[PDB]
RNA sequence: GGGAGACUGGAAUUCCUGGUGUAGCGGUGGAAUGCGCAGAUAUCAGGAGGAACACCGGUGGCGAAGGCGGGUCUCUGGGCAGUAACUGACGCUGAGGAGCGAAAGCGUGGGGAGCGAACAGGAUUAGAUACCCUGGUAGUCCACGCCGUAAACGGUGGGUACUAGGUGUGGGUUUCCUUGGGAUCCGUGCCGUAGCUAACGCAUUAAGUACCCCGCCUGGGGAGUACGGCCGCAAGG
RNA sequence: CGCGGGGUGGAGCAGCCUGGUAGCUCGUCGGGCUCAUAACCCGAAGAUCGUCGGUUCAAAUCCGGCCCCCGCAACCA
């Protein structure tokens, strides 16, 4: 499980780091096919009197094709959090049907 | 050109050496890109090298072995519900030539001679005999659709 | 083994396989054919192709026996009343009557109460 | 059928459970009863001509 | 009207009857 | 098909004995547990036993509401119309109160085919304490009682008088053509004015116009819950 | 103690009593199926009879042993 973290117009703090390690490690848990995660972490509403709008953009390869998912949220862990609660759900479904 | 309705086809002139239209579309699946004289050389070198080993008419042994690959029910795709099943389907004509020839030249592609004449005169006479692999491919895949026979009702 | 100058058929068209035995007057069974003892199994079983198969090997089996005449009765909700039908008349026995005896309850027992998926 | 009936519409005619033709020009070639569009009945007839039909399958005079 | 009025006080409803279920034993005890 | 009691009818499912007869049957989106090879499923003959009543039968009938459909017999309840013979306002509603009140559930005694909570295994799934499959006990059935609850819904308390119509169908009286229409009293649906309504809608079967009596509501949660009492074998109301 | 039966692609199972014609089932990759996953479906990659011995045209096949395998049922072994 390769994982690339960038920015897009921001700090990126420990916390972030590990923050994202354990999320994104959920998907590591039960979701083995998974390949190389792309992290990316845009930063505005900020600057107008008013709440930064945080963005998380998340790539995966998984063991095939290419999933791609988008967030936008008022802070950082709480958008990240939201994005691994979608992920989990999509992959067991791409899972989930089949099995005859 | 899908979902319009069916497309107009381009008309496929004939050869001048053989006088056939089996001869030049057999030229324009020859073609690795690029070259098409020297696709012409590759099939023309390739017919003259069965007339060495038959003494005939290279088209007649071209359309015997064009005959002996070719295929009358293709298997396909359509998963109701959970499974995929294996659909027996009727080949047109023009689906059957195609699948013939271009079955000819890739497995052609897969054999041992050493240039490409010798690997193509070597495929038509083995198809021509019956004793190529793309004639076991003929018969892999009518395997497939006589083992498939009860799905093909869907009439699709 | 014997001898028989005409039967009837039975054809069990019950959704996932038809069962053909052939019958004397007497009701006695010469031969039973099956869509599963064809060869089919699962929901291949369920096909008309099956029905077919099930005749044809019926309609032989009958045929060791010396049938010619039958008189061919065909059971309630399935696919494959017409095609096993369709496989006797060419598969060596002839028409005869084509009787459709369903079993119907007159509001008898429950049946069972609803499949949701 | 979009008759008004035989028995209201002739008025006098007498459903008989022991007459075992009027009561067969009834059912059906299955031995089904017929409904009341199909046949054009008044309703207290076609109730006594159910009933009728029904007691006559009571004592074998209808092929059930 | 909607189904959602309906839902809360089946929720509420729900939650009594559970709870009577583990209480009943002591609360014929107790009582007695 | 208002209710109760009694007697009885056939089709179908299951088991049972006996034939005929062989390797599969069953099941599914696809499968596997499962029943088989000791003779299954299939088919024929006979037997047991239980429950539910195909067709008629539906926007149809009856009942106060629950509810009521195999048949026949016995006992019994209500409704409608017609005449006007009788009584002569004896009407209406009805706080508390008594009675009836689906299903599930409860007690004692029977019955137990099919279906089947719980309960197993199989499968699906990340995981199924689920749907789907195979089996399966209480229950469902009857006798005698409890309980008192439901989206017990027309989500519309009961009575009465009036307020354009049009068209179906159910019960019955009569004038005319001579079954066809008319008019009438009672019933049940679909469309529609006026009027009403927040809107959707209702609209002579009013949610219209008015009178009489009862029930009930007073922001949402907390909560139809606590405490207390009453009923109940208990669940609980 | 015996008399028996019992060996065959990795395996289980036949076939082995009437010599010419050893099958079969899961461990096999590639496909088609789906935008997919898998299944479902097709094909494919391994034994010429544990093995060695005589005769007959032909010998797993018929007969001698062995390695074995046991079934047991006997053992006052």
């Amino acid at each position: 499980a390769e994982v690339v973290v960038k920015g897009r117009n921001v700090e990126v703090p420990d916390h972030f780091r590990t923050y994202v390690s354990e999320k994104l490690s959920r998907l590591e848990r039960f979701d083995k096919t998974i390949y190389l995660f792309d992290v990316e972490l845009d930063h505005e509403r900020n600057r107008r009197q008013r709440k930064n709008c945080q963005h998380v953009e998340i790539t995966a390869r998984g063991r095939g094709p290419v999933v791609r998912g988008e967030a936008c949220a008022d802070s950082f862990y709480t958008a990240f959090e939201s994005a691994v609660q979608k992920l989990e759900g999509r992959l067991r479904r791409a899972k989930d049907r089949r099995k005859i | 050109m899908p979902r319009k309705g069916p497309a107009p086809k381009r008309p496929l002139v004939n050869d001048p050496v053989y006088g056939s239209q089996l001869v030049t579309q057999l030229v324009n699946k020859v073609l690795l890109e690029g070259k098409k004289s020297l696709a012409e050389r590759i099939v023309y070198g390739a017919l003259e090298q069965a007339r060495e080993k038959t003494g005939t008419d290279p088209v007649v042994t071209l359309k015997r072995a064009l005959d002996n690959v070719k295929p009358a029910l293709e298997v396909r795709s359509r998963r109701v519900g959970g499974a995929t099943y294996q659909v027996p389907v009727e080949v047109r004509p023009d689906r059957s030539t195609t699948l013939a020839l271009r079955w000819l030249v890739n497995f052609s592609r897969q054999r041992r001679e050493k240039t490409m004449v010798e690997r193509l005169a070597n495929e038509i006479l083995d198809a021509s005999n019956g004793l190529g692999a793309s004639v076991k491919r003929r018969e892999d895949t009518h395997k497939m659709a006589e083992a498939n026979r009860a799905f093909a009702h869907y009439r699709w | 083994k014997k001898n028989v100058p005409h039967g009837a058929a039975h054809i069990k068209s019950t959704f996932n396989n038809t069962i053909v035995s052939i019958t004397d007057p007497q009701g006695n069974v010469i031969a039973w054919a099956s869509s599963g003892h064809v060869g089919f199994k699962g929901s291949r079983k369920s096909t008309p192709f099956a029905a077919q198969l099930a005749a044809e090997n019926a309609a032989r089996k009958a045929q060791e026996h010396g049938v010619k005449k039958v008189d061919v009765f065909v059971k309630g909700p399935g696919s494959g009343r017409e095609t096993a039908i369709r496989s006797l008349q060419a598969a060596g026995l002839e028409v005869g009557t084509i009787s459709d005896v369903t079993p119907q309850p007159h509001n008898g027992c429950r049946p069972p109460k609803r499949r949701r998926v | 059928k979009t008759r008004k009936c035989v028995f209201c519409s002739k008025k006098g005619q007498t459903i008989d459970y022991k007459d075992t033709a009027l009561l067969r020009t009834y059912i059906s070639e299955r031995g089904k009863i017929r409904a009341r569009r199909v046949t054009g009945n008044c309703v207290q007839h076609q109730r006594d001509i159910a009933v009728a039909v029904k007691n006559a399958r009571e004592v074998a005079l209808l092929p059930f | 009207g909607s189904v959602i009025k309906k839902r809360r006080k089946r929720m509420s409803k729900k939650k009594h009857r559970k709870l009577l279920r583990r209480t009943r034993v002591q609360r014929r005890k107790l009582g007695k």
